[PDB]
């Protein structure tokens, strides 16, 4: 008569002969459509030196289980329940380009199950993904870091992904103060791997992020320009002052120190050269 | 005692009590959960990483009608201790946590009254993200929030309610670097959602400026006061360049040190 | 499906399948494991610490005669996905690891064919010791 | 006849109807007296900047369980047994001023159980506690870092603490070479 | 092998083996444990913290009289692997460790011989405190 007692009866019924290791389709030729979407909670870090992006996201997933249906009229009008997500079959979505993190979701929060067989699962995850960093116009640079998600062991004929929404969700986004998200869109792709004869789909999100340059402006650019203002002064100093060497040596050493400081920030990649680095090197040469 | 173990066996008997089910009675009702945050210590504020670490006791109180018993049948026992891991809990977590730690640290026992009232007061070491304001450093005042929500149940299943409008400082250990100003709590709904509820605490803390005054500001003022001497130095001494270059070097070094102290955010200078 | 869950229950039944025993039919018979490494990404080489970090997919193929079934008796099912945590696995590890991490990172599903062939391709983030020549 | 067979019999007898979630007192008004002591293996770190002290200690606890009793004459003169600590009731002693560590003991070594109901449990534990640091006379400074221990959910009427010994045991202390312990004493409050 | 499955079930039957009881009969005799540390690698020596990190195998050997069988009844099997978490273990740990990691890292299988001899070789990563001489 009480909702709790009806829910207990419903739980006893649902998991009587439930097998969590079997794909939840009534017919073997059916595909499990998994509506997949990302919601970003905060951009924890963009590590330019190590070329990794740390993000805190909610991995919104939604599929249909054919053995987890009931009639609410038979259970005191219980329309939905929350169940441990480890008691049911779940899609094995993993992040392909993981780097220093975990491939799959590890928190395993409870899933929201509806009487019509709809399962909603929105666990949190912290992902550290590799992305190529381009610092040509640092600190006015724009980065394009990607995240590739897809089922690891089920191909397109067994599990197919559906874009919940093309745009990543930012309704509960904790602003960083260092980067701004220009665009965050997920793209559906299919491709064949030499491992396997079937087609494995994936959704790749491209995070186009723009750096807010004020901090590095003040702390690097302006001091470098102030030192650069003094590069030619030695040729106007008279030779009798006995201080030409002091000035030019000080300028050289300051420029070298600032170049070393920049080196500790940018990745040690040989594909692009920052403009700030080229300017400092040429100033040091002259 | 024999009576206590008989009672504990009766209450937690899995055949009669399922901890996965909300204790909702009267139909499609909601379980009311009372929250109260008690600040035991403000461990640290890390400006560079923008993380606040706190040691808090999280009071959670609700009613579970299934955990009821008659005192007469059980030697007039009025309350018992039950392992929190074996009863239904409202999965209240720190939503804005940094370091990805949502739950409490210990999972102590829950004190259960014969009428079904539950009293749970687990301790926790929490790392919460907060936005550091750098403009007035080292005379700055920070506003770091702690958002508590159930990451299992929405507003149609449980209702979060504050026990007091402020956080308790009854057993607080003073910081030494930060001064507590106000710790108000607020229950927030969403007019356009109807399934969202949270309880948020604002930690208004004020830095004690003596340490950074002495160690950073007075040296900076001392170096700054040397910027004008180059114009009173005679040209024959042959040491103008030494003086002005040295002053510039010291000023730049202090600028970089301050840059390493404050968070690397671009909202303010 | 009902047939798939019947098959999976039959295969993993702890009564008739002990995942702790090598799938060797005879006492002297040996299980052959086929290994292939697929390099997804060379993450970093740390010269000072002498560690190479790679993102690799480790293919492992063997046969488990106990995980066989007749397709005609199971609606003509030719293969199934079983959790690798519940079947016998060859404990193939990165022996020269530099971070104490021996095993793979995910433990994905193993693909089992009706004849007992097992195909397992877990991803892994490996940190291996490397002598660095800095001359 | 063998000791193993008698021990198996004793173990089966002791845990036939044992409930580890119930305070082990014959009568409700009784108090579980827990003798509490500390032995410091080493002073791992005194972090002045972060004001945390890291220690490696043995948390010595002793109490009486009225259900874990037997007569050794009936069990081939078996006077005591080592049992996993997760099978029996234990006091929930936690470190109040924890900072960046664990509140409770987590290692859960085996407990030593004597035929008269006595339980001796001495697990190890790494503790990271807060202590206010005073550097007025640094580097000639003397610090005073405290560790507060108590039952989390049982009041004095149910669990009472007894100071095993006044001073922290230092028989197996690993000297650091940076710090010297002038005095380590536990105070009942 | 079916014979090995039968042997493993026979040896670890709860009605004749309790891992909570030390294999010492006829009074509280002593179980002699033979110890041998084999150094896999000297990971590092952090002098600032005075901590040495090593990778070792903590070889342990002892005799369990309850884990004996007649080889002729089990296809002349003379050794069997048993999960170390299912047999009585001597709880040998590193006492002088810093960071509070006492136990071994993996808890590998133990190799039981037909006469009751156990040979366990668990890997371990240890962080031990030591006195650094800076002179
Ligand atoms: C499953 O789907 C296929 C393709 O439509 C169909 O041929 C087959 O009859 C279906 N099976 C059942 C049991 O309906
Ligand atoms: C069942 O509950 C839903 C809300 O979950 C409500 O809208 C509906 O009217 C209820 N029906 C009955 C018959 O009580
Ligand atoms: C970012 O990268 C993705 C994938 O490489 C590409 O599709 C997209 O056009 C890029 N966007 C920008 C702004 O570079
Ligand atoms: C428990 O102790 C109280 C206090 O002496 C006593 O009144 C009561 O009778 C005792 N109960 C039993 C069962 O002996
Ligand atoms: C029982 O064992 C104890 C040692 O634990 C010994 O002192 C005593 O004499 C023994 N008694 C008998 C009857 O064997
Ligand atoms: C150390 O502190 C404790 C409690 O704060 C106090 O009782 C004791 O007297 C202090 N001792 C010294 C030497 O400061
Ligand atoms: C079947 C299987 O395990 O495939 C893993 C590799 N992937 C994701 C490229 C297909
Ligand atoms: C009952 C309970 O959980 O109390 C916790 C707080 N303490 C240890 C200060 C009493």
């Amino acid at each position: 008569e009480t909702r709790a007692h009806a829910e207990e009866r419903l739980l006893k019924k649902l998991f009587s002969g439930y097998n969590k290791w079997s794909r939840p389709v009534a017919n073997i030729s059916d595909v499990v459509l998994v509506r997949f979407g990302l919601s970003i909670a905060q951009l924890i870090d963009v590590d330019e030196k190590n070329q990794m992006m740390t993000t805190n996201v909610w991995v919104k997933q939604e599929w249909h289980d054919y053995k987890l249906r009931w009639d609410p009229a038979d259970y005191e009008n219980v329309t939905s329940i929350r169940i441990p997500s480890e008691l049911i079959w779940r899609p094995d979505i993993v992040l392909y380009n993981n780097a220093d993190g975990d491939f799959a979701v590890t928190h395993l929060t409870k899933a929201h199950l509806f009487h019509d067989g709809r399962v909603q699962w929105t666990p949190p995850a912290i992902y550290k993904s590799s992305c190529s960093i381009d610092v040509t116009f640092f600190p006015f640079d724009q980065q394009n870091c990607t995240m590739k998600f897809g089922s690891w062991t089920y191909d397109k004929a067994k599990i197919d992904l559906v874009n919940m929404h093309s745009r990543v969700d930012q309704l509960d986004f904790w602003e960083s103060g260092e980067w701004v998200i220009v665009d965050a869109v997920g793209t559906y792709n299919t491709r064949k791997y030499e491992c396997c004869a079937e087609i494995y789909p994936d959704i790749t999100y491209a995070f186009v992020i723009r750096r807010l340059p004020l901090f590095y402006t003040i702390n690097l650019i302006i001091p470098c320009l102030l030192i650069s203002c003094l590069t030619v002064l030695v040729f106007y100093l008279p030779s009798e002052c006995g201080e030409k060497i002091t000035l030019c040596i000080s300028v050289l050493l300051s420029l070298t120190v600032f170049l070393l400081l920049i080196t500790e920030i940018i990745p040690s990649t040989s594909l692009v050269i920052p403009l700030i680095g080229e300017y400092l090197l040429f100033t040091m040469i002259f | 005692t024999d009576t206590e173990e008989r009672l504990v066996e009766h209450l937690l008997d899995p055949s009669r009590y399922n901890k996965l089910i909300r204790p909702a009675t009267n139909g499609s009702e909601l379980v009311t959960v009372q929250l109260m945050v008690s600040l035991a210590q403000l461990i640290s504020v890390h400006e560079r990483e923008q993380i606040m670490t706190t040691n808090v006791w999280l009071t959670q109180e609700w009613e579970d009608y299934r955990l009821t018993w008659k005192p007469e049948e059980f030697d007039n026992m009025k309350k018992v201790r039950l392992p929190s891991k074996h009863i239904w809990l409202p999965d209240v977590v720190l939503y804005n946590n940094a370091d990805g730690m949502y739950e409490v640290s210990f999972y102590s026992n829950a004190v259960v009254s014969y009428d079904g009232s539950i009293f749970w007061l687990p301790p926790a070491i929490y790392k919460s993200a907060c936005k550091i304001e750098v403009k007035h450093f080292p005379f700055d005042q920070q506003n770091c929030t702690m958002k508590f929500r159930s990451w299992t149940y929405d507003r149609t299943e449980i209702d979060l309610v504050l026990k007091s409008e402020v956080a308790s400082l009854d057993d607080f250990t003073p910081s030494g670097e930060w001064d507590i100003v106000a710790l108000p709590g607020r229950r927030n709904e969403n007019p356009d959602d109807s399934t969202y509820v949270d309880i948020t605490y604002d930690f208004i803390i004020r830095r004690k400026p003596l340490f950074y005054t002495i160690n950073l500001i007075i040296p900076c003022v001392l170096i700054t006061s040397l910027a004008i001497l180059v114009f009173y130095l005679p040209s024959d001494c042959g040491e103008k360049m030494t003086l002005c270059i040295s002053v510039l070097l010291a000023l730049t070094v202090f600028l970089l040190l301050i840059s390493k102290i404050v968070p690397p955010t671009s909202l303010d200078v």
